[PDB]
RNA sequence: GAGUC
């Protein structure tokens, strides 16, 4: 159901794409997983811990 | 680790790639041909080396 | 609007074929902005200068082994590829070698020739074993641009080359290897930006600091039509 | 048939099930029993009485 | 908002307690960053007192942790409502959702 | 100690036998002071400070329950507006005079 | 008062004195080692990757 | 030997944001080492036009409530940074928000100054409920290049400001996304020539072909330092 | 109460 999802988002089905590196222009040899991911800060601040 | 994989990935052998039994003086020539993009690092290949 | 304006630092030559040029101080990320664009420029646009064919007689084909030569001729091909050359006005030169008995070849018995200036006279080219051991033959080497191996000149060549005519990967490119560290500089209270040291190895008959400021002026070249 | 929240973001459900009953108001725990320590019912010999 | 979420958010959002839920449903009256004043479905109200439901809302505050504690009204001003709907966001909390 | 008694003499500032007890932020952290509430002993007299805060304590009271009276108050007499608009059609000389 | 003098003096006092970084647990010898440190701005410190 | 002078060529612009460039005649190699330099500079360095500081009245602190007003300061200062600006001769200016009433205000509703433009008009900024609400505001907008925020000018703060004022996070750079693609260039009979094909899109701000000749020639300056000296 | 292995 996930790959069909891909299908209609008009992305590779296997959600790989071929990248430049943002330094040289130079394309990675291998297509690369990228995609959007929920993230979180945690409470531990490193501004307290100091 | 990433320095394990670096590695691994350079010193593996694939089949033909681009330039296949290519002639080189030396190391630092394999260099310029790589990052000119007409040469893969996986490439089995002659070299003079002392 | 502030720009930043760098200057030149050190310049340690730890050889004639290679020097360390450290620069500071280059606004955030510009260090590799710059580092990767002369980069490429260095070793895939330069025109040069060296050996395309060779003609030996009696060695019609480069496979097979004169008796004598302890190298083969593929062999000798490769080393011949390195030696650096210079010329004046001319496009299209041949020089020749000829030479008998025991020894290495190297470059100073080739025929000096007015215009031509042979740079590096020690490099060892064939070794002839026994003094029967004679060697006789023509090397053509052309003005061209960058690396361009046999199999890119066959590719679109109605031009038939005749018996034992003897085609050779051409290295123009004098530049060898060509790197940048980039190291975040610290100019007293702006930490941000950054270091640009520069290695460069180069065949020996351009210096290093020359190369500098000859890719930079192709560049700028290209850039005329966009400052005005 | 959905309400005014709902229409306006209504989430894809994959589920290939059917929950049935509906999740149940989780902090339920705490309230019942407190509630019943305060609870005024003669014959439930509970909290108070 | 959670793009890949279990629809559980929801329901955690809800229940948290921290958001602002609707008690009858009905119109919008007053939106405020900081009150929103909501007018009864008439079905739904009592003749005992008056159909108008108040929501002051709390804005940022200090947490035990040292988190703030800030609530967002989600609605607009003459929008329908029923009852059981989201009004207010806490923090942490989209149209309806836990937003982490 | 025998050097600063001469020292003291020589600048010739006294400073008299107070201590520095003084709240300081602690480095490090660092922001936006929002907001500062103060208690006051029942028995020693008030600060101007301590008035003028508990002064706006008033002002925010009032307006917050005025105003909950008077929202409250309309949506109420418009509710009896409902009523007296079935058995008894009157809309230009009733709204046009008195409330109450 | 932080002035960036300060700072010129306090990088030559650090020239060529090696401090100790430690964790826990320490478990053998390794557990504390000495580097050359090198000041960084940011509240974070910087090993590296090898040990 | 003949080198090659690449010349600008088209210039198309599809959005107020975006805009499309080619650049022919290109050499091999030429295409991706110029195409990667072209991105950095364009995006930290781009002198943009963005909002600095700001004073509403009756307002001191960013984190309460004024009644009336429909978004959170934080919020509403959110929306303003990323108001598209055009400022002509001066450096640094002040625009006057008043506006009273029932409605959303837009940027239109920002009483328009002679040398200022606002490249956004229709952008929402608070929305009015209250017939008798009606606000104030004083906003500053100033020029600069990169990313500047608030925090930096407390760091080195010398301009102590009255409380009351509120300084202002500034995302200065223009340019929102940006990418080169090295493509074949339809020369009549050279095969050996590419184009770079340059996609981007910007909040409005600077102008395609200025933007990108102003890139170019900041770019350059630094080029001058290592030619010269040896 | 939570981080590390």
């Amino acid at each position: 159901e996930i790959k069909e999802l891909l299908k209609l988002g008009d992305l590779p089905t296997s959600g790989q794409i071929r990248l430049y590196d943002g330094r040289t222009g130079e394309q990675f040899e291998r297509p690369v997983t990228v995609g959007y991911m929920y993230m979180l800060k945690l409470n531990h601040l490193v501004d307290d811990k100091m | 680790q990433d320095v394990v994989l670096g590695l691994y990935y350079m010193t593996r052998d694939c089949v033909n790639a681009k330039g296949e039994g290519m002639v080189l003086t030396g190391p630092k020539e394999a260099e310029r041909l790589y990052r000119s993009g007409l040469a893969s690092l996986h490439a089995r290949v002659k070299v003079r080396i002392t | 609007t502030e720009f930043l304006k760098p200057r030149l630092v050190d310049i340690e030559q730890v050889s004639s074929t290679h020097a360390k040029v450290t620069l500071e101080p280059l606004e955030r990320g510009f260090g590799h902005t710059l580092g990767n664009a002369l980069r490429r420029i260095l070793l895939s646009s330069m025109p040069g200068c060296a050996v395309t064919e060779v003609e030996i007689d009696g060695v019609l084909h480069e496979y097979s082994t004169k008796e004598g030569v302890q190298e083969d001729i593929l062999e000798i091909l490769l080393n011949l590829k390195g030696l650096a050359v210079r010329v004046q006005g001319k496009d299209e030169v041949i020089l020749t070698l000829n030479k008998s008995g025991i020894g290495p070849v190297t470059a100073a018995d080739i025929t000096h020739d007015g215009d031509v200036e042979i740079v590096k006279p020690q490099h060892v080219i064939c070794h002839l074993t026994d003094e029967n051991a004679s060697i006789s033959m023509r090397i053509k080497v052309q003005r061209g641009r960058g690396y361009v191996p046999a199999s890119t000149r066959i590719h679109s060549e109605e031009d038939e080359r005749p018996i034992g005519r003897l085609l050779v990967d051409a290295c123009y490119s004098p530049v060898e290897r060509i790197a940048y560290n980039v190291e975040a500089a610290r100019v007293e209270q702006r930490t941000d930006l950054d270091k640009l040291v520069i290695e460069m190895e180069t065949n020996g008959t351009i210096d290093p600091e020359e190369a500098i400021r000859r890719a930079a002026t192709i560049l700028a070249e290209q850039l005329e039509a966009f400052v005005d | 048939v959905y309400s005014y929240t709902e229409k306006k973001r209504i989430r894809k459900d994959f589920g290939k099930r059917p929950q049935v009953l509906d999740v149940p108001y989780l902090l339920s725990i705490q309230l019942d029993s407190f509630q019943k320590f305060i609870e005024q019912d003669p014959e439930g010999q509970y909290g108070l009485e | 908002k959670p793009l890949v979420g279990t629809g559980m958010e929801r329901a955690v959002a809800v229940d948290s307690g921290v958001t602002a839920v609707a008690k009858r449903g009905g119109v919008v009256q007053y939106v405020d960053a900081s009150r929103i004043v909501i007018k009864v479905n008439e079905d739904e109200m009592y003749p005992g007192e008056a159909g108008i439901d108040i929501y002051n809302l709390t804005k940022y505050t200090r947490s035990n942790q040292n988190t703030c504690i800030n609530q967002m009204p989600c609605v607009s001003l003459g929008e329908p409502v029923e009852r059981g709907d989201v009004l207010a966001d806490g923090p942490s909390t989209d149209l309806g959702e836990l937003a982490l | 100690t025998p050097e600063e008694k001469l020292l003291r003499a020589i600048f010739g500032e006294k400073a008299s036998d107070v201590k520095d007890s003084s709240l300081r932020v602690p480095n490090g952290v660092s922001g936006t002071v929002i907001d500062v509430q103060v208690f006051t002993r029942d028995g020693v007299e008030k600060d101007k400070r301590a008035l003028e805060i508990e002064e706006m304590q008033l002002k925010q009271a009032k307006k917050d329950l005025s105003e909950e009276l008077q929202i409250l108050e309309a949506g109420l007499f418009s509710r009896i507006r409902a009523v007296l608009v079935a058995g008894g059609v009157e809309a230009e000389k009733l709204d046009k005079l008195p409330r109450d | 008062r932080e002035e960036a003098v300060v700072w010129d003096i306090l990088d030559e006092v650090i020239r060529e004195h090696p401090v100790l970084l430690n964790r826990a647990p320490t478990l053998h010898r390794l557990g504390i080692q000495a580097f050359e440190p090198v000041l960084i701005e940011g509240k974070a410190i910087q090993l590296h990757p090898l040990v």
